[PDB]
DNA sequence: CTAGTTGATCTCATATCAGGAGAAGGAGCAGAGCG
């Protein structure tokens, strides 16, 4: 058996749905986006969107709508799951806590059925006395409503039409009446039943089927008023409500199919259509007394390819994109001088369909970064992808042995931090940095004698200093000091901790309170502790008057957090850390919710509790480690909120997103000491200090993944890099219509150079494929060649063949006409990237298209149809024939590793070719005989073989241990919900053997990794007891989630480890925690599951 | 095939697209295989095969001679060109092989290693195939012409069997029971098949050109009986609601089993809904068959569009199910093809005939 | 109330005055009214059947369980001695169903025949002897009985009497048998009985007794050779696993 | 009109050599066409 580790790096971006609806109050408006496997529930501000949870399904979310029962308050939730579980789940809030409910669930599959070509289609009344699914054809799946179900025990009703296209519910019916467009040979109908959920059949609708469009497609209930439905068709728009029979037939929609709805108004008097090339229309009703006078289609502007697009309010529209960015565009009353409404307020990042990708260690560090062939037609990009916050550095002091920053506003009128004091051993030294220059100076009412272990602005435009001998109040207006305290002992400041109002100064174990006003410097509240004092911190928190309430220390030798209550300097609450180091760093700070206390050890070690402003109670323990250094904790706000940042050999920015706290490298060699700046030069910069100099750099975004992206505006199709040329070769492909003509300038033909392909071998719209030569750099496209008329480029290969040293762009193509089924004809051209130009080095006629093509030991390894051959490089610059393999349906996946070839064939799935060198010919060592139709393949180790297949599942394969020596053995499965459209191996970070990473259809980047039989047995015992504590939001099975699933076979997953699932058990509370170690201690495996996130 | 593959990479379109296309297609290539052929052991006449529902990679076939073979149907040899050896076989030396005509043979659903098989010597033997020996034989008072397990029941394990006499035989291979009897039929039961989706619905076609859908549950005689007309020709049921004008020699439901196919000796072949037996009116032409005992057709799984495959005469016709487009004849046998079964896996066919030949079909590129 | 597993709701007022054999027995004719089928309610006498079968038939009218809007017309055919006792029994637990008496003691002081289409007409609940049946058997069957009792149906026990053929003339799918004991003599009367309540599950009585009974008897003498003693056995355990689901018999 | 009693009437159990003469079927077979 083997045992591999999968995992998310990349969350699923593609929006397969979205409805909108008062789901998380009765007064709210919520925006719910299903991305495949996530749940996004947002809150429709008054401007863009403020997310509230984001959950994981254990599914494919086939189905989303929400409705509202008879007495419900608010909406229920319908989700029904691409292995159809389906389930209605509520939104209940109890205060802080946020939780889905699961008021009902089940299994909606029938046990036979042909799944039904158009998809599964959800459709629910608009009174909520039933849900419907089409989910095969010939039946109508019905679970009704009234009758309040746990089980959603649902019925068929055979439907006697077979093809149905659309269904919608009417409006406006006494009786549940569907509305369905289907497809019988005599061409597409509109035909109306109405649900007797008594009698559990249909029976004759309102209004006789009617002969539609050839390619009617669409059906819109129409609401009450008007009711009936209008369908939308390739060339016309078609009202029926049985009498009325309205249509027309814009020319404007003619050019590209509408492929989803939405009605704007609650009376449905407009609807917003987007089409598959990214337009808007508007149809408007027009009505009369009411009836329905006449049909207007308007396009509105572009946005983003739409999958689904949701009206939100004030003209602000949703637009899903599964193959773009999914967009939040705004609607105008007017135009924007150039016929469009539609204005683009945000972009949401989509990795599209990931079609291809590689790991380059660009930046010549030693980290991975992906580069992906991201998105689609209109939208095609290419996305680069490193695990990295990004210094972004711009000046550098060289100033040896900092230990303090802090940001100074010099000059009194300015607001900005305009001069830094540092302390380095036992002086201060201040730094202007006005604008861009800077340089060292010395500041008024500073003592350059004594080290400054803290200071700052603070109120009444005032400075403030405590040293390690007194504090000093400098008056920056007037005059020089005019307010200063000293101990009366002379006893030296151990540590220092100050806020824009007061102060709190520990003098070996005592603490003196100090509150700053005017003038004056009054001492409150002190105590002499039981231990000496280690680290402070009274930054206040949702101020709101000008004073921090609470206090946080951190004691010696009884290594503990503590807080205390600040006017009297009483203990309020403990938790004891424990170990022989220190704490080194204390810091509360707000992220997103509520108020968290942060404490840090001299180990790396980091503690953040949940902290509260009433009793400054420590709730929900929870610990983890950071950096093999001590740590100190700074805050900086950001454009959205306060981002602490961890200073470390290992620095570390944290902040929480999504009500969820996470920690984001930042990867520079170390970082001792930090502060935000934000001068009149340097906006909302950082000033990193380490031993050696000060680095001034601000941060993009903190997502943990940087994601630039390059818009090509083609769909690109193959990447590869060639390090010698310093450039990535892409295949790309655009639309053109017509001779031809293309619809938009992209990057194919903005390139810097071009060249057309001039080939003397082979002698509506149409697709141009282009080889574009990108920058490494700049990710400027280069070079642009086109291919012949009619030529697919479909593989690309960058390597060096044979002996001569020449590094090659090796391109496998095939010829495409309509008369044909599978090319007849292709060629693979062998190109070098020189002087700014691509010359075509060699070329050589194949019979079939050229599907894959791996570099095979200095041999070239192309897969034409149906045979897999074996190129030499012949000293002449020609490609010759070697040795052919024939016996395959369609060799469309190739991958090496020594001798060994895995051909992945579209439906025999894997047979391991060895490549036998004395001979010169290729011997088949195995074959798996199942028949999974591959997406890719991959070679993990010497003898285990990772195949994806086309029903979303992971196999693996492996070299059994006679004739039953030739059958691979499927030693794992795994149903991992997304359509992997690329392995690859390599890993985006500087236990676990061996990474792959791959790219999907929905934009997961996920990795997959071997791991040994001692840690797969420990993991898989955890999954079980994660599975028995974390409940899931459909109440469904993780097994069942994760089984290998085909419409002819099902069987439990094995040899694989839901590394997500095992990544949850981060996210628990500690007593459900201990609930799931029952049976080493917990601490332990948090070692494990620490280790094992570091890997993605 | 390369925009197919497109959109599957994009997500333009579901995979189940590219699948049931690229099925279809390859259903519409079928063609005879000279490059695969199945080792010839009946000394006579085919006249049934079935390939196991799970891994679909053995098939039983029984002939004329009461003989049994076992083939594999992996190419377990490294070259493009391999020929289906037979694993196993029931034999002239076996001692209980079959003294008569072996006309149907059936695996196990749900697992390899048990298959039953009935011959013109009134018996229906269960063979466990490990062993390959019998582990019980129903004796029947009369020739059987078909037996069926049911392919979906988990919880009944009942053969249905139909021999000369008007009644048909429920045989419980759970602790042995072959006393119940479906009375109703006037003549001899030339074919029985289950439905695929409800586990106690069984069709029984006989000659006497009534074809009537069971609840073996039930105590109270057929659910439906088939007509041709619907209600055009009604009369009180004595002697009308025949589903053809001649004998019922072969059933098979479609895939989902929400539609029956029905074959008679009037030439013709009906398309019957499942539920309620009324004929859809599916034309399908003229189906020729003149066949004295059950006639073994198959349909398709897993493509855009279901077909059947029909043995007509010496050839094979392939019709669309739910059209009756004819889409070809597969013409490779030189006698009379008495069975056809389907690898739904790799949209391959496998048909018997008279010639003591099993040819395979396999689609061409 | 006790709600089973498709949906039968059998009434908490009723099924709670039941014993648990009882609640097991209208189990298991309802799990018999799904399958469509009949059997014996074979359990011996004083435990009481009379009460589950009026049990059943009660959860059967309340739950309008469907044909027809809850439960049919039924005949009961009971020796004459008991007639007057199950209609009190019915007026005693559940009193909505109008039972109604076929004698000439009676009480419907008209036509007969006027009584079955009145009766039949309101979904009644008839009760006759079996003689009536034997006599009637042409008029009676014309009105599409939903269920038929034979109280005592050891009454059948001979597959040649004109009982047995005026019996076996109704055309429902239930058919339920309240018998002490379904063989008295031999096992010509296990047939006649299994042909009642299911006439296709045992075998035409030709098969029956060549295969069953004629080995059982030769199996039941102690010079028998070991082969026939072994084959009787096994002939014994194959009808017994074949009227396991039908025959519902509990001892003392 | 109403029971109650009393015969008839019917159903269901439990036993194990000194003929002859003609007509119709059938079988062996010779021979003639004839594909």
């Amino acid at each position: 058996m083997s045992y591999n580790y999968v995992v998310t790096a990349q969350k699923p971006t593609a929006v397969n749905g979205c409805v909108t609806g008062h789901f998380t109050s009765a007064e709210d408006l919520n925006l719910l986006i299903a991305k495949n496997t996530r749940l996004e529930i947002y809150v429709v501000t008054a401007e863009g969107l403020r997310p509230v949870k984001e959950v994981g399904m254990y599914g494919k979310i086939a189905v989303m709508e929400l409705f509202r029962p008879k007495g419900e308050s608010k909406d229920l939730l319908f989700i029904l799951t691409a292995k159809y579980n389906a389930c209605i789940l509520e939104y209940k809030q109890s205060g802080e806590s946020i939780d889905i409910i699961t008021r009902a669930h089940g299994n909606v599959q029938d046990r036979i059925g042909r799944p039904s070509e158009t998809g599964i289609i959800g459709i629910i009344d608009p009174e909520c006395r039933m849900i419907g699914l089409r989910l095969y054809d010939g039946l109508f799946k019905v679970i009704p409503l009234d009758r309040d179900n746990k089980e959603l025990k649902a019925f068929n009703i055979r439907l006697e039409e077979l093809h149905v296209i659309d269904v919608k519910f009417l409006y406006g019916c006494q009786a549940p009446t569907i509305c369905f467009v289907y497809q019988d040979p005599q061409g597409r109908h509109v035909k109306t039943y109405e649900v007797s959920l008594r009698e559990k059949e249909f029976n004759k609708g309102p209004w006789k089927q009617e002969n539609v469009e050839a390619e009617a497609s669409m059906v819109i209930a129409v609401p009450e008023p008007f009711g009936g439905a209008i369908i939308i068709g390739q060339e016309s728009i078609t009202y029926h409500n049985g009498d009325k029979y309205l249509a027309i037939a814009p020319p404007i929609i003619k050019q590209s199919t509408i492929v989803c709805h939405n009605r704007v108004d609650p009376n449905g008097s407009r609807y917003l259509l987007g089409d598959m090339e990214g337009r808007l229309f508007m149809l408007l009703l027009e009505k009369e007394e009411v009836t329905l006078k006449d049909l207007r289609v308007e396009l509105l502007g572009e946005t983003s390819i739409a999958e689904c697009l949701t009206y939100l309010d004030n003209g602000v529209v949703f637009v899903g994109s599964r193959l773009g960015d999914s967009q939040l565009v705004k609607l105008n009353v007017d135009s924007n001088e150039q016929g469009s409404y539609v204005v683009a307020m945000e972009t949401f990042t989509n990795l599209g369909p990931i079609v291809d990708m590689c790991v380059v260690d660009l930046e010549r560090q030693g980290q991975g970064q992906l580069v992906t062939c991201s998105g689609a037609f209109k939208e095609g990009s290419l996305r680069i992808i490193r695990n990295g916050i990004g210094i972004h550095e711009h000046a550098s002091i060289d100033l040896p042995g900092i230990k303090g920053l802090w940001p100074l506003r010099s000059d009194p009128n300015r607001e900005t931090d305009d001069t830094l004091v540092l302390s380095f051993v036992g002086q201060t030294r201040v730094l202007m940095l006005n604008g861009e220059e800077v340089e060292e100076t010395e500041l008024m009412g500073f003592v350059d004698d004594q080290q400054t272990f803290f200071c700052g602005n603070v109120a009444h435009q005032q400075l403030i200093q405590i040293t390690s001998a007194s504090v000093r109040l400098v008056s920056q207006e007037p005059k020089a000091l005019v307010s200063e305290w000293k101990e009366p002992q002379a006893k030296n400041i151990s540590v220092a901790s100050c806020n824009s109002s007061q102060v709190v100064v520990a003098v070996g174990r005592a603490l003196y309170y100090l509150q700053i006003h005017p003038q004056e410097l009054r001492q409150i509240s002190h105590t002499e502790m039981e231990h000496e004092v280690a680290c402070l911190d009274i930054t206040p928190l949702g101020d709101s008057n000008g004073l921090s309430p609470l206090c946080a220390i951190g004691l010696w030798t009884d290594i503990s957090a503590r807080i205390l209550k600040l006017p009297s300097f009483e203990l309020l609450h403990k938790e004891m850390l424990g170990g022989e180091i220190i704490p080194r760093s204390i810091l509360m700070t707000t992220f997103e919710s509520s108020h968290y206390l942060l404490c840090a050890l001299g180990d790396g070690a980091l503690f953040y509790f949940g902290l509260n402003i009433e009793t400054g109670l420590l709730s929900d323990r929870k610990k983890v480690t950071l950096g093999t250094q001590p740590t100190v904790l700074r805050t900086f706000r950001s454009l959205s909120t306060t981002n602490v940042f961890a200073c470390s050999d290992r620095p570390t920015v944290i902040y929480s997103s999504n009500h969820k706290l996470v920690f984001s490298n930042v990867n520079l060699k170390e970082v001792n000491y930090m502060c935000p700046l934000n001068s009149d030069g340097y906006p909302d910069s950082l000033a990193l200090a380490n031993n050696s100099t000060l680095t001034i750099g601000t941060i993009d975004e903190i997502q943990k993944l940087h994601i630039r992206t390059v818009p090509l505006y083609e769909s690109p199709r193959k990447i590869c890099y060639q390090e010698v040329s310093q450039c990535f070769g892409v295949l790309s492909s655009r639309i053109e219509v017509q001779g031809t003509t293309a619809l938009r300038p992209s990057a194919s033909t903005q390139a810097l150079s071009s060249s057309v392909s001039s080939s003397k071998l082979f002698s509506e719209e149409v697709e141009v494929h282009n080889l574009l030569i990108i920058d490494q750099h700049t990710f400027e496209v280069l070079h642009a060649h086109q291919f012949l008329q009619n030529e697919y480029a479909l593989s690309l290969v960058s390597c060096k063949l044979g002996k001569d040293p020449n590094t090659y762009f090796i391109v496998g193509t095939a010829m495409v006409y309509p008369e044909e089924a599978e090319p007849k004809q292709g060629r693979i051209v062998v190109f070098q990237y020189s002087d700014g130009k691509l010359q075509t080095v060699a070329e050589k006629e194949v019979k079939g298209a050229v599907y894959s093509m791996v570099e095979f030991n200095g041999k070239l390894l192309a897969s034409i149809n149906s045979t897999v051959r074996l190129y030499e490089w012949t000293t002449e610059k020609e490609l010759r024939t070697e040795c052919n393999h024939y016996n395959n349906i369609m060799a469309l996946y190739l991958k090496t590793k020594g001798d060994f070839i895995l051909v992945g064939d579209l439906m025999r799935s894997v047979l391991l070719l060895a490549y036998k060198p004395m001979e010169g010919n290729f011997e088949e060592i195995a074959r798996d005989f199942n028949p999974n139709w591959m997406s890719a393949v991959e070679i993990l180790d010497d003898d285990n073989f990772l195949g994806a297949e086309n029903a979303f599942n992971l196999f693996v394969c492996q070299k059994d241990s006679d004739e039953e020596r030739q059958h691979l053995q499927e030693v794992g499965l795994f149903h991992l919900g997304e359509f992997v459209n690329v392995f690859c191996h390599g890993s985006l970070v500087m236990p676990t053997q061996g990474s792959v990473l791959f790219g999907t259809v929905n934009g997961m980047i996920g990795l997959v990794t071997s791991l040994s039989e001692s840690w797969y047995n420990l993991l898989l015992d955890m999954q079980n007891r994660l599975n028995k504590v974390i409940k899931s939001v459909g109440k469904i099975e993780h097994s069942f989630w994760r089984s290998f699933h085909t419409e002819r076979k099902t069987e439990p997953a094995t040899g694989f480890i839901d590394g997500d699932l095992i990544e949850s058990f981060l996210d628990i509370s500690r007593p459900k925690m201990q609930e799931v170690v029952a049976n080493a201690t917990a601490d332990d495996l948090i070692k494990v599951v620490e280790e094992l996130t570091r890997i993605h | 095939m390369l925009g197919f593959l497109s959109a599957r990479q994009t997500g333009l379109e579901d995979p189940l697209r590219l699948r049931r296309a690229e099925s279809t297609r390859r259903v519409l290539g079928l063609e005879l295989n000279k490059d695969r052929d199945v080792e010839r052991i009946h000394g006579g006449g085919i006249n049934t095969l079935d390939i196991e529902p799970v891994e679909g990679r053995y098939m039983l076939s029984g002939g004329s001679d009461g003989v049994i073979v076992l083939y594999d149907l992996e190419n377990s040899s490294r070259q493009s060109y391999y020929t289906c050896k037979a694993v196993c076989s029931i034999g002239r030396d076996h001692p209980d092989v079959h003294r008569y005509s072996v006309e149907t043979v059936q695996w196990y659903p749900h697992d390899t290693g048990m298959f039953t098989s009935s011959s013109f010597d009134k018996t229906l033997k269960v063979w466990d195939t490990n062993t390959l020996q019998t582990a019980d034989v129903f004796n029947f008072e009369e020739t059987v012409y078909s037996h069926h397990m049911s392919p979906v029941s988990t919880k009944h394990c009942l053969v249905a069997v139909g021999t000369r006499g008007p009644k048909v035989q429920l045989c419980d291979l759970k602790s042995g029971s072959c006393s119940h009897i479906l009375q109703g039929h006037r003549q001899e039961i030339l074919a029985v098949s289950w439905s695929p989706r409800y586990d106690y619905i069984l069709a029984t076609a006989s000659a006497d050109s009534r074809v009537k859908l069971w609840d073996v549950r039930r105590a109270s005689g057929c659910l439906i009986t088939l007509d041709q007309h619907n209600g055009k020709k009604s009369q009180a049921v004595e002697s009308a609601n025949t589903a053809h004008n001649g004998k019922v020699n072969g059933l098979c439901f479609t895939s989902d089993g929400l539609h029956l196919l029905t074959v008679g000796t009037d030439n013709r072949m009906r398309l019957w809904n499942s539920s309620n037996g009324e004929n859809t009116l599916v034309n399908y032409g003229k189906v020729c068959n003149n066949s004295k005992k059950g006639l073994k057709f198959t349909v398709s799984c897993g493509c855009s569009s279901e077909f059947v495959f029909v043995p007509y005469g010496s050839t094979i016709a392939v019709y669309t199910v739910y059209s009756g487009e004819q889409i070809t004849m597969l013409k490779g046998h030189y006698k009379t093809v008495d069975c056809c079964v389907f690898q739904s896996n790799f949209q391959e066919l496998y048909s018997g005939s008279r010639d003591c030949n099993i040819l395979a079909w396999v689609p061409s590129l | 109330d006790a709600e089973f597993d498709e949906g039968f709701k059998v009434p908490g007022f009723l099924f709670k005055k039941l014993f648990k054999y009882q609640q097991t027995g209208v189990r298991w004719l309802w799990e018999l009214h799904c399958q469509q089928a009949g059997g014996i309610l074979g359990d011996e006498m004083g435990l009481g059947k009379t009460i589950q079968i009026i049990a059943f038939l009660a959860g059967l009218s309340y739950s309008k369980i469907r044909r027809f809007e809850g439960l049919g017309p039924t005949v009961i055919v009971c020796p004459t001695t008991v007639m007057h006792q199950w209609v009190k029994e019915f007026h005693t637990w559940w009193p909505p169903f109008r039972v109604a008496i076929l004698h000439e003691t009676g009480s419907y002081t008209h036509k007969k025949e006027k009584l079955i289409r009145d009766v039949a007409h309101c979904h009644g609940i008839l009760i006759t002897s079996y003689s009536y049946i034997r006599l009637m058997q042409d008029d009676i069957s014309r009105y599409d009985w939903h269920y038929v009792i034979l109280d005592e149906g050891h009454k059948i026990r001979n597959p040649n009497a004109a009982v047995t053929l005026a019996c076996k003339q109704f055309r429902t799918p239930h058919r339920i048998i309240l018998s002490g004991s379904p063989m008295q003599n031999n096992l010509r009367e296990l047939w006649s009985l299994f042909d009642f309540i299911f006439p296709g599950k045992l075998g035409t009585l030709p098969v029956f007794m060549e295969q069953f009974s004629v080995p059982i008897t030769m199996g039941g003498y102690s010079n028998a050779s070991p082969v026939q003693v072994k084959t009787a056995y096994k002939c014994a355990c194959v009808l017994r696993d074949t009227i396991n689901p039908y025959l519902l018999r509990r001892m003392k």
